[PDB]
């Protein structure tokens, strides 16, 4: 009964590993073998949609019995080689699937459903190095007893006490079955639930999942996951202990393995072109709640546009981000309050300045013989990877951050090394920051030398700077507060929502994969004029900061 | 196919139900949610039959473990016959909602061994999901054939049965219906209603088996009506001795006046209201009444009537926490996450500042704190939220509340309001101390209702005429008689909302116009010289 | 797995001109060297040559025990030279130039 179903499921899995589509023959098999063995990448894919179409009951059986089908997919599936010489060298296999159109909400992924499927989605938190603790195996002597496929699995030892010549264990022994063991590669990452999907009152729940070698150097710290008995032997014999029950059972135990709507938005861009001075109105359009400081938002407005070239000739990394720092208030009613506007946007980090515990980016040893609180994690900045980061309180980098940010800014990576962990990551994001003086603005009459009293090698690397000069313009000075209070006058005026000010921006994001094929003719024209720019900086205009 | 030992029929009203159908029809939202939505866990309200007949109510609380299943089976069985094309896979459990508030929650007698009771308090700590085995079945030796027998409830899956044939984890997890359940350790704290501070407050362990865990948010007000239970604690795991003391725990099962207000408006138009309210409201407060501006408007030598002033807040509004430094470090206030080495289980500790939302926290002696701390408050003051960044948790906790205090480089602007206690050096002022307090030293219900009920609907709006007044104010008068240029003044609109919150007035009159103007002069003097 | 080679080789514990001079190479001078070519290993006993890539592990225990047998029989005076013999088998073709950096091949 169980034998026939266990055989037929394996049969219907094996026969489907070769597709009928994609031509025919054995040329494709040779191509897949070349693509797999030669680089030893171990990457394979099979369409789950077609498998479900062939036998949807298969998708239900795997869904309800992953815990039962893992050990048969581990051993029996390996029969695809048809060569006896390559079977003993091979230790483990690797398969995957991409663009799965079936998924389940995490909120519907209750703990009461162990053994089903789940999608690896969330935030990478708490990285761990691989530790080779004893997992599974056996020491049983072949002259005494034969090997049965039921032993250990977890850290527990042998229960049976028959033929007590080696069974007596009141003596230390180190005979480890290094020949027969399940030791390949294994690590744990504590995925954190997606903050964006989380509400204001979150109380995140920390997932506890085990990741195999497939996770090695494939995941980034701080980013979203985007991939019969005889003789009347009855009970009553002493030897029952509860030490092996409280440890694992109290935790989470599952395994995981790695049209017109579009046009409608785009139509506004094309159609609105016929209106005169479109570019001017576009600039205002993004900042509904700003009064004055048009030059300040001008740099921020441009900061949204991106474009980072990849490395194809194995050369240097061309920098495509923008790093602008704004000089503003003397740190009283800080005009950095404009930073709060940018918060209303996805892919951003609500930096708590720097004067904070900041367990991230300061990774520490995790193995004080039972556990450690500090983990190997630099999420403090990397959390905005593939996004834009807004860092507040930039003037609090006196000691700890000064070394830190310099390495991050220049190299776009973090070299954490504490004698047990060493790796480099990718922190690709722009840095939006604002800096204020220590006690006020006094470099108007005094030279900047030693007066600004900040760290040059960091501010030097910054792209642009901004100055906020107040003018006795009574038209705008009176209207500064009025525009603020106007949101209180919603009784007689309601603003209709024609378009989302964020959705339109993200349309440009996907435009990057499309090719601009910009000719050189338009490009060099600015370059030719750029010669004039470098000379005219020395024309004697009012100086603020000599950069050149 | 039924046992008469308990004498429980179906609702005890089957014969009365036919006439109930034809008489009661001749609160729609309760009936309509069932048919249209198809939402499980029916959420019936308080037993209103207790107003009609006590005997029917008294029979549903004496043995509630034998009553809830009766409601669940009866409601489902009728739907099965009437609606064969419904979802019978998702069981529906009828749940009491806002049941009878047990009298003398302080005095919970052990006599009521198994009865619904209603605790009222708060949530201190919550545990991570603890799975448990439910509806366990055994394993035979005759061809490993299991016959369904244990369908009827009442059996107990005792432990130590699985110290042999551990295959039950892999094998009987699914096929013998042994999927892990959900349970959460929850510790409530009883609220003694401003007790004279006699006996210590009782802790309650709320950790029952029911899978409704976390569908109710912890960290709120507690109105959880639960079922008392008692279990025998083993003296030692090694032996089978059991002591004659049982741990309490509570089962998780849960999902005229306006005439007075009109009077207050009529007397409000009198021009002597300012003296009448100041004299009657908080009369235990000594001189230096300029401090009262922060207290009176917002709510409605150190410790020189100062620390005591904080005690008034703690006495008046129980919603809050009072704490101080020099005895607690930075980790001593929050993010104290720690596990128990004796039991080997982790606890996701929180802190008091975290729990301080919708209130005013009492922190004094702020100058004596170290620079290492004061970091968490800094974000709160500048972002109105509290972010907790530890290895386990990286997020922000809502801090939609206000905290204010008083003090004694120009980077002080971080504070919301700064006032300095000045000494008028007038001995006559101290004279009133002996007569005012020493000589001198039903209504409590009235003062309570002012905040909760009346303020719930009141939301002021700013007219057009009242906005520009402060803007044109500071510009002209600042050069007469010789920092205002920051936008700090504009923020004063927040406190301006207090003026409208008086008299429950959404409109602006002559009163509270010059009141805001003089506030500049009081702030100007303490910043002068 | 097999039985023909195991017992014979275990009983072994109970071009050669260079070997003749190299076995005496170690002396009181303590040059501390042991150079053995891999091709000679297949030449002397060919049954081991196929077992080298399958079960090399047992050779480590055998090598240390086997060295004492020859030396003790000849001259007990030589016993006090470093009090250790190290296995110094030469290369075993195969050769991974870049793919050796894998934990799958333990």
């Amino acid at each position: 009964v169980r034998d026939e179903v266990a055989e037929k499921c394996q049969k219907l899995f094996l026969d489907f590993l070769e597709e009928f589509q994609s031509s025919d023959g054995e040329i494709k098999y040779l191509q897949l073998a070349e693509e797999l063995i030669r680089p030893e990448r171990n990457t394979l894919v099979v369409s789950f949609v077609d498998l479900e179409q062939f036998n949807q009951q298969l998708s239900t059986t795997i869904q309800e019995e992953f815990y039962r089908v893992y050990p048969y997919l581990c051993r029996a599936l390996k029969t695809f080689v048809k060569d006896r010489k390559e079977i003993p060298l091979a230790k483990d296999f690797y398969v995957a699937f991409q663009d799965l159109p079936t998924r389940h909400k995490i909120r519907e992924l209750t703990s009461s459903r162990i053994g089903l499927l789940t999608r690896i989605s969330g935030q990478v938190v708490r990285t761990h190095p691989v530790h080779p603790e004893l997992v599974s195996g056996t020491f049983l002597c072949l002259d005494c007893q034969t090997v049965i496929r039921d032993v250990e699995q977890q850290f527990k030892y042998t229960q049976p006490n028959i033929c007590r010549n080696p069974v007596c264990a009141n003596r230390r022994r180190f005979l480890l079955d290094t020949n027969k063991s399940r030791f390949v590669d294994f690590q744990k990452v504590r995925i954190q639930e997606t903050q964006a999907e989380l509400p204001r009152g979150s109380i995140p729940r920390s997932l506890e999942v085990i990741l195999r070698a497939e996770a090695v150097e494939s995941a980034q710290a701080g980013d979203k996951c985007d991939f019969g008995v005889d003789g009347y032997e009855t009970e009553g014999i002493r030897g029952l202990r509860a030490l092996g029950v409280r440890d694992l059972s109290y935790r989470l135990v599952f395994l995981a393995c790695c049209n017109q709507m579009t046009v409608k938005e785009w139509e506004k861009v094309f159609e609105m072109s016929q209106d005169k001075n479109l570019y001017h109105n576009l600039c205002t359009s993004l900042f509904p709640t700003i009064h004055g400081n048009d030059e300040v938002k001008r740099g921020v407005l441009l900061m949204l546009f991106g474009g980072v070239p990849k490395t194809t000739g194995e050369g240097t990394s061309l920098r495509g981000d923008i790093n602008v720092c704004i000089v503003g208030d003397p740190s009283t009613a800080k005009s950095q309050f404009l930073k709060h506007v940018e918060e209303f946007s996805p892919r951003a980090v609500y930096t708590s300045g720097k004067a904070s515990s900041a367990a991230g980016l300061t990774a520490a040893v995790v193995r004080d013989e039972e556990s450690h609180e500090f983990v190997i994690e630099a999420g403090a900045l990397m959390l905005a990877d593939n996004g834009v980061c807004c860092i507040d309180e930039f003037d609090k980098m006196d000691v700890r951050d000064q070394v830190a940010i310099h390495e991050a800014m220049e190299q776009q990576t973090i070299s954490i090394t504490k004698a047990g962990v060493k790796a480099t990551l990718n922190a690709r994001t722009s840095i939006l920051a604002a800096a204020n003086p220590i006690s006020g603005h006094y470099d108007r009459s005094k030279s900047l030398k030693q007066n600004i009293n900040l760290s040059a090698p960091i501010m030097s690397r910054f792209d642009l700077f901004f100055i906020l000069v107040d003018e006795c313009n009574e038209v705008t000075d009176y209207a500064i507060a009025r525009r603020i209070v106007d949101l209180h006058s919603r009784i007689e005026e309601s603003i209709d929502r024609v378009y989302s000010l964020d959705d339109i921006r993200r349309y440009l994001l996907f435009a990057r994969q499309f090719k601009p094929k910009i000719s050189k003719e338009s490009e060099d024209f600015i370059v030719e004029q750029y010669k004039h720019l470098r000379q005219r900086d020395g024309s004697g205009v009012t100086k603020s900061s000599w950069r050149i | 196919l039924v046992i008469w030992g308990t004498d429980v029929n179906v609702a005890a009203c089957k014969e009365n139900f036919q006439r109930f159908l034809q008489r009661f029809i001749d609160y729609m939202q309760r009936l309509g949610e069932i048919n249209v939505i198809g939402e499980p866990f029916l959420n019936v309200n308080c037993e209103h039959i207790k107003s009609f007949d006590k005997n029917l109510y008294r029979q549903l609380i004496s043995y509630p473990q034998e009553v809830i299943p009766t409601f669940d089976m009866a409601v489902n069985e009728i739907f099965f016959d009437r609606y064969p094309d419904s979802i019978l896979e998702h069981q529906i459990q009828v749940r009491p909602f806002n049941a009878l508030k047990t009298k003398n929650m302080r005095n919970l007698n052990p006599e009521d061994i198994d009865q619904l009771i209603t605790i009222s308090g708060m949530v201190i700590r919550t545990s991570q999901l603890i799975p448990e085995m439910q509806e366990a079945f055994f394993q035979c030796q005759v061809c490993a054939h299991t016959t369904r027998v244990e369908m009827d409830r009442g059996r107990i899956a005792e432990p130590s049965v699985c110290g042999r044939c551990h295959t039950t984890h892999s094998m009987a997890l699914i096929h013998n219906r042994s999927l892990f359940s959900d349970k959460q350790m929850i510790k409530l704290q009883e609220s003694p209603e401003d007790m004279p501070a006699g006996q210590t407050p009782h802790t309650v362990i709320l950790f029952a088996h029911n899978d409704l865990v976390d569908k109710v948010q912890p960290g709120d007000r507690v109105n959880v009506t639960g079922i008392y239970r008692a279990v025998p604690i083993r003296v030692n795991p090694r032996v089978s001795n059991v002591k004659s003391v049982y741990k309490t725990h509570i089962d998780v099962i849960h999902y005229f006046s306006e005439k007075r207000v009109e009077l207050l408006k009529e007397l409000s138009r009198k021009p002597d209201i300012y003296e009448r309210l100041a004299s009657a409201l908080a009369p235990s407060i000594y001189e230096h009444e300029d401090i009262k501006k922060g207290i009176l408007l917002q709510l409605f030598d150190p410790g020189t009537s100062k620390s005591q002033l904080l005690q008034y807040v703690y006495n008046l509004v129980p919603r809050g926490q009072y704490t101080s430094g020099k005895g607690s470090s930075a980790v001593g206030l929050t993010a104290y996450v720690m596990k128990d080495p004796e039991t080997r289980q982790l606890v996701l500790q929180t802190g008091a500042l975290v729990l301080s939302d919708n209130g005013i926290c009492c922190i004094d002696e702020f100058d004596k704190m170290n620079e290492s701390t004061r970091s968490v408050l800094h974000e709160v003051m500048e972002q109105q939220t509290l972010s907790i960044a530890k290895a386990g948790i990286i997020c922000q906790l809502n801090a939609r509340t206000s905290v204010l205090a008083a003090a004694n480089h120009t980077l002080l602007s971080r504070f919301d309001l700064i006032f300095l206690l000045l000494d008028p050096q007038d001995e006559a002022y101290d004279r009133r101390l002996a007569h005012h307090l020493v000589a001198l030293y039903l209504d409590m219900a009235v003062l309570k209702d002012y905040i909760a009920y009346a303020h719930s609907t009141i939301m002021p709006r700013l007219s057009e005429e009242a906005s520009q007044a402060l803007i044109e104010a500071y510009v002209d008068m600042r050069k007469i008689g010789s920092s205002a240029y920051p936008r700090q003044l504009e923020s004063l609109i927040r406190l301006a909302e207090a003026h409208a919150k008086v008299r429950l007035s959404n409109k602006v009159e002559a009163i509270d116009v010059e009141e805001a103007k003089r506030l500049h002069r009081e702030a100007l003097k303490q910043s002068a010289t | 797995p097999r039985l023909e080679i195991h017992h014979r080789f275990k009983n072994f514990l109970r071009g050669h001109n260079v070997f003749k001079e190299r076995i005496s190479d170690m002396c009181k001078e303590n040059r501390e060297s042991l150079v053995v070519n891999y091709e000679d290993l297949a030449a002397r006993e060919h049954v081991l040559a196929y077992f080298l890539p399958e079960a090399p592990a047992e050779l480590l225990q055998i090598f240390d025990e086997a060295a004492l047998e020859v030396v003790l029989a000849m001259y007990p005076k030589y016993d006090r030279i470093t009090n250790h013999i190290h296995v110094r088998i030469s290369h075993l073709p195969l050769v991974e130039e870049l793919r050796s950096l894998r934990q799958l091949h333990l």
